[PDB]
RNA sequence: UGAACGCACAUUGCGCCCCUUGGUAUUCCAGGGGGCAUGCCUGUUUGAGCGUCAUUU
RNA sequence: GUUUGACCUCAAAUCAGGUAGGAAAGCUCAAAUUUGAAAUCUGGUACCUUCGGUGCCCGAGUUGUAAUUUGGAGAGGGCAACUUUGGGUUUGUAAAGUGCCUUCGAAGAGUCGCUAAGUGGGUGGUCCAUCUAAAGCUAAUAGUCGAUCCUAAGAGAUGGGGAAGCUCCGUUUCAAAGGCCUGAUUUUAUGCAGGCCACCAUCGAAAGGGAAUCCUUCCGGAACCUGGAUAUGGAUUCUUCACACUGAAUGUGGAGAAAAUCCACAGGAAGGAAUAGUUUUCAUGCCAGGUCGUA
């Protein structure tokens, strides 16, 4: 009977407090992310380049935009735990700030 | 300055201990158990002795409790194990029914066990000095334990015990028969070696 | 009142430090990571952090003194107490050579559970919707992850079925929404109960894995995702007259494995 | 039995090995505090005489005090009346001689709890229960 | 208050820990409740010591 | 195996439960193996018929806890067609008793008298008589004035030691005498690793040091001190600490003047930018100030 049985049920309860800060999820996927994306958002080599010299934390987009004529064609993500650790370690290392924007 | 403050008094009084130990020069009788079995020997009579390691608690409460079930709905043989505690053994050295005895090297009160060596020489019992009366514990299943002894052994063993028997007297007891009774615990240090032995 | 002290009172009592804390709570600093993935607990940034800090402007974390007086009444870390102990005695047991009696210790044991942490996290379901989200990201990670060292194999069955589930449930009521094939896998975006629940699966395909990355912190975060999710299904299969847990075809399950 | 030993042994206390451990055991307990506690008596043979028992709730003190009937009455009354001070909650089962230096007379003390239940629930020895 | 027990006391002075409530209140202030002496015993948990050991299928 | 782990000794916790302060009758241990089975016991926990009982669990204990034995002996066996039975319902080939036969058969050491003995030893009697020590039980009106804070000469706890004791000595002494910091969570898989610093509580001043109120507490007007959270303007000048103006560990100086207290200087750790970058010793803005004495 472990974890078999309703744990919220009907309750409606709320955890609003002045010091609850909830992390504001992850931005949603763009075009240039796409399998197939338009021809216009692959990178020229000097910006692959240029990418390729920025440090980890200094990059503006974590991947090089890749094109590809099939589904089939697709490779295997590199950086995919790696990309689950850091969300991970920044879920309870980074502090959390309200803010105005 | 003071840097007596780096060792607290009972680690200092623990080491003072220690280099007395070997420094004074000891009796005969106490210096006899400092010579204990070598690594082959004591690793090949702890292999006989762990196959006769007494039931523990939870154990024999089973196999009574098994037995009791059975009883409640509806011709063993002699059991075999090692014999331990100080008075039980030495009733059985002196009444020749021990076929080894296993003594540890270091209890506190050491007049506990100084007499067992002569004993067991006297009375005809095989005996050996065990280095670690912890390690005796285990096969007893207490914590420490000052002696331990075989009594009766499976046919199976019969053997195994004779040749380690046989093992022991030729590595351990005529070995050692004409520096056990000489005294011990005379080592020099170097600061007095250097000026004693030299000079 | 006499002169007051200062640096002693006031955005400086609120605020206390992850050694204060860590030696407050008389536990090891991967313990008070644990309880701090477990309970939510993240550092804070305090307005004056010069005072916070008393005078001092080296570099440190805060963490809001009220969040660690919470964590000292947590269960769970008597729990961690208990289980020191037991690894302790259970070391003991097998340095003596007694096999049977470290057998029984085994037995004779229970871990932690972390109902009452999920349910004040999430007071209500829909929080534990909004929360779905990453919780359903980390296990469609370690659902497709060969078996090592550290994470085993029933660990990443469990997730696996859990995934499974989740797929099958969604499938069953027909809630997909919408669907992004990206390089770095699929976007799923479904609509449970009013919620938009967007949650990516990797390519089913051999992973390299980084010695870089530690392990020790994603097994914790899987431990409270995976109970969050057990909770979160038996309610969503419940609500819909589903039996649950669903039965394992083991004919089916032969050939493709999945979710049907 | 093992006792008989260790109490014929204990009757020549100026062989060498009793002289060689008297001389060790001597130099230890003047490292020590005047009143401490014993982990285990030093001779169970003679506190088995004496009537101590290895059960919870007997509890061994050694206790050394100063000889001679100058200052600028008897000694084990002396010592026994220290440590049974030092230990309020227990009474002064006996006591027994240890070793003895040309200034110190040592000593170890066998006391009894009563509070301890299992001192209170066997008739043997619960007469000391009583006030 | 007194053997008199958080620390002092020729002051009716000075602290610390936990829970809870009220005022603009995550930080401030106050109120309420409960605790913090020494020697010793049995047990629990956490330790120190190149003190004694074992440590190749 | 430069690893891992058993013990031994010594510690700590506002750890769980306790304890101390003051005012006419005979018997029981130790000493000889239960060894075909530590058979014994405290505690935690759950129930019950609760001065306790049962189940389960962690422990104590073989350097010895139970049963049996105490010269009056006693023990292991055998034979009577021997005799007897507990607890608020009994029962187990369980616990005892009497007679006879047979095989065995321990005995308290710095103690008796510098330091012993086992047909031993103690005490008496003019060789004999009588007991069995060195173990035990047993009925018949104040935020602003002072105290409060700080230390001065000195007194005096803790650690330790002496004394039969009421208590005395000694004040940092062969005391494990406590605070802080760093880290992806700590490499056979989530049981803390590393580093820094030295030295002692407390009491002792209403004339010493000390934040602040006047025309000293109430009233009216006017003003300061300390502590805290915060907002605005400006500065930090092309985007990153000025010609207000960041500054860690660490080491010094001034005021006080023995200490409390305030300030500053060396040092270079760390931090700072594209829909509000970092600092706020610059200015303005908000709140509060308890107890005792006061004729």
């Amino acid at each position: 009977e472990n974890y078999q049985y309703d744990l919220w049920g009907d309750s409606t309860e709320t955890n609003d407090h002045v010091m609850h800060l909830r992390a504001p999820k992850l931005p949603p996927p763009t075009n240039e992310e796409s399998y197939n994306p338009p021809e216009e958002y692959l990178l020229s080599p000097e910006e692959k380049e240029a990418w390729e010299n920025t440090e980890y934390s200094e990059r503006e987009r974590n991947f090089i935009p890749q094109k590809y004529s099939a589904l089939r064609k697709v490779p295997g993500y590199g950086e995919s735990i790696r990309e689950r650790f850091e969300r991970s370690l920044d879920l309870y290392l980074a502090p959390r700030v309200r803010k105005n924007k | 300055l003071s840097r007596y403050v780096k060792w607290p008094e009972y680690v200092r009084v623990q080491r003072q201990k220690k280099i007395l130990s070997i420094r004074l020069k000891v009796p005969p009788t106490i210096a006899q158990f400092q010579y204990t079995l070598d690594r082959n020997t004591a690793a090949e009579t702890f292999k006989l002795f762990n196959k006769y390691r007494p039931e523990t608690a939870a154990e024999k409460k089973e196999r009574l409790t098994k037995e009791a079930a059975a009883v409640a709905e509806g011709a063993s043989p002699k059991p075999y194990a090692v014999k331990y505690g100080l008075n039980h053994v030495v009733a059985l050295i002196e009444n020749k029914k021990a076929k080894l005895v296993l003594i540890a090297n270091d209890v506190d009160p050491i007049e506990l066990v100084v007499f067992l060596p002569a004993l067991c020489k006297k009375m005809g019992v095989p005996y050996a000095i065990v280095k670690g009366k912890a390690r005796l514990g285990t096969l007893v299943n207490q914590k420490t334990s000052a002696v331990a002894a075989l009594t009766e052994v499976r046919a199976e063993d019969e053997a195994a015990l004779a040749k380690l028997v046989s093992t022991i007297d030729a590595n351990f007891a005529d070995k050692y028969d004409e520096v056990k009774k000489h005294w011990g615990g005379g080592i020099l240090g170097n600061k007095a070696q250097a000026k004693m032995d030299k000079r | 009142m006499r002169i007051k002290k200062k640096n002693t009172r006031g955005n400086a009592r609120n605020f206390i430090t992850r050694s204060q804390a860590v030696r407050k709570l008389q536990v090891s600093l991967a313990d008070f990571r644990r309880l701090c993935i477990f309970k939510g607990i993240y550092p804070r940034e305090p307005r004056n952090k010069k005072k916070a800090n008393k005078g001092s402007t080296a570099p440190t974390t805060f963490y809001y003194a009220k969040d660690i007086q919470y964590l000292m009444h947590e269960p769970v870390l008597a729990k961690f107490r208990e289980h020191k102990t037991f690894a302790r005695k259970l070391t003991r047991a097998l340095g003596r050579g007694e096999v049977s009696s470290a057998k029984r210790l085994e037995e004779n044991r229970d871990s932690y559970t972390l109902d009452h942490i999920i349910k004040e996290r999430y007071p209500s379901f829909p929080d534990a919707i909004r929360d779905i989200d990453d919780a359903l990201n980390m296990l469609f990670l370690f659902s497709n992850l060969p078996s090592t060292n550290q994470v085993s194999s029933k660990i990443i069955n469990d997730a696996q079925k859990i995934c499974n589930q989740w797929l099958a449930y969604v499938a069953k009521e027909r809630l997909v929404r919408k669907v992004f094939v990206s390089i770095k896998g699929v976007y799923y975006q479904a609509n449970i109960k009013g919620e938009e629940v967007r949650w990516l699966v990797p390519f089913k395909f051999p992973e390299n894995i980084p010695s870089d990355v530690d392990f020790r912190i994603m097994l914790t975060f899987l431990e409270f995702y995976s109970t969050l999710l057990h909770f979160v299904l038996y309610k969503l299969y419940t609500d819909s007259g589903l039996i649950y847990p669903p039965k394992l075809d083991l004919k089916k399950d032969k050939i493709i494995s999945g979710l049907s | 039995g093992a006792y008989k030993y260790l109490e014929e042994l204990q009757r020549k206390k100026q062989s060498d090995v009793l002289r060689f451990l008297q001389r060790v055991r001597v130099w230890e307990y003047r490292q020590k505090n005047v009143i401490h506690r014993a982990a285990r008596p030093t001779r169970p043979d003679k506190a088995r005489r004496l009537g101590y028992k290895a059960k919870q709730g007997f509890v061994i003190y050694r206790v050394r005090v100063r000889r001679g009937n100058r200052k600028r009455r008897s000694l084990r009354a002396t010592a026994e009346e220290r440590v049974g001070r030092r230990a309020a909650n227990l009474r002064v089962l006996n006591s027994y001689w240890v070793n003895q230096d040309s200034t110190y007379k040592y000593f170890e003390v066998i006391l009894v709890d009563p509070q301890h239940k299992a001192i209170r629930r066997d008739a043997r020895y619960n007469w000391i229960c009583d006030p």
